[PDB]
């Protein structure tokens, strides 16, 4: 997350931390038992941290499972990044608490305009790395499909939208891929894609979680 | 281009 603010321990209790001896993605808890990311955080040996706020310092409300099935979109496209979801489940049950507990899916799309809160364990800065240890949040709006389309003429699908901020400085970036947008408490996007970071005129690209329901529910009904 | 660790395009 660049230009945002540190969250606080634990106020964003479904944000997980995809790990692999260090964190590479984020993730969504939508149950006790299935994490929701992205596509392309797809990797073997997954360990799912939850309870995360410092994640280099062991604080004493982490849970620590291990990825049992990691299952991607069957239309998913590596090259167009349409369909940019994935659902990971849990090798046991999570413990929820008030510092692990699950977003809700959304009922309908958002619109645009509708503030957002995205977060991330990414890298805070638009130039350089600079790798955050605690949880950075950033309040985002969800931008016009026509927007978002002028930014990345011929790339943005309808199962994406843009959010964010056009003048630069404000944006999701590298390490919050997978990780949740939420809006009125619901897990409307997931952290996918853009042109750098923060860079002005190109805002952040997210999977629109809205289109996927039926297929999030039914894979979970089937595994 | 995607914002995991590392970038893919
Ligand atoms: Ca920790």
């Amino acid at each position: 997350i660049v230009g945002g603010y540190t969250c606080g321990a634990n106020t964003v209790p479904y944000q997980v931390s995809l790990n692999s001896g260090y964190h590479f993605c984020g993730g969504s808890l939508i149950n006790s038992q299935w994490v929701v990311s992205a596509a392309h955080c797809y990797k073997s040996g997954i360990q799912v941290r939850l309870g995360e706020d410092n994640i280099n310092v062991v604080e004493g409300n982490e849970q620590f499972i291990s990825a049992s099935k990691s299952i991607v979109h069957p239309s998913y496209n590596s090259n167009t990044l349409n369909n940019d979801i994935m659902l990971i489940k849990l090798k046991s049950a999570a413990s929820l608490n008030s510092r692990v507990a699950s977003i809700s899916l959304p009922t309908s799309c958002a619109s645009a305009g509708t503030q957002c809160l995205i977060s991330g364990w990414g890298n805070t800065k638009s130039s350089g790395t600079s790798y955050p240890d605690v949880l950075k949040c950033l309040k985002a709006p969800i931008l016009s499909d026509s927007s978002c389309k002028s930014a990345y003429p011929g790339q943005i699908t309808s199962n994406m939208f843009c959010a964010g901020y056009l003048e630069g400085g404000k944006d999701s970036c590298q390490g919050d891929s997978g990780g949740p947008v939420v809006c009125s408490g619901k897990l409307q996007g997931i952290v996918s894609w853009g042109s750098g970071c923060a860079q002005k005129n190109k805002p952040g690209v997210y999977t629109k979680v809205c289109n996927y329901v039926s297929w999030i529910k039914q894979t979970i009904a089937s595994n | 281009c995607t914002k995991s660790i590392p970038p893919q395009c």
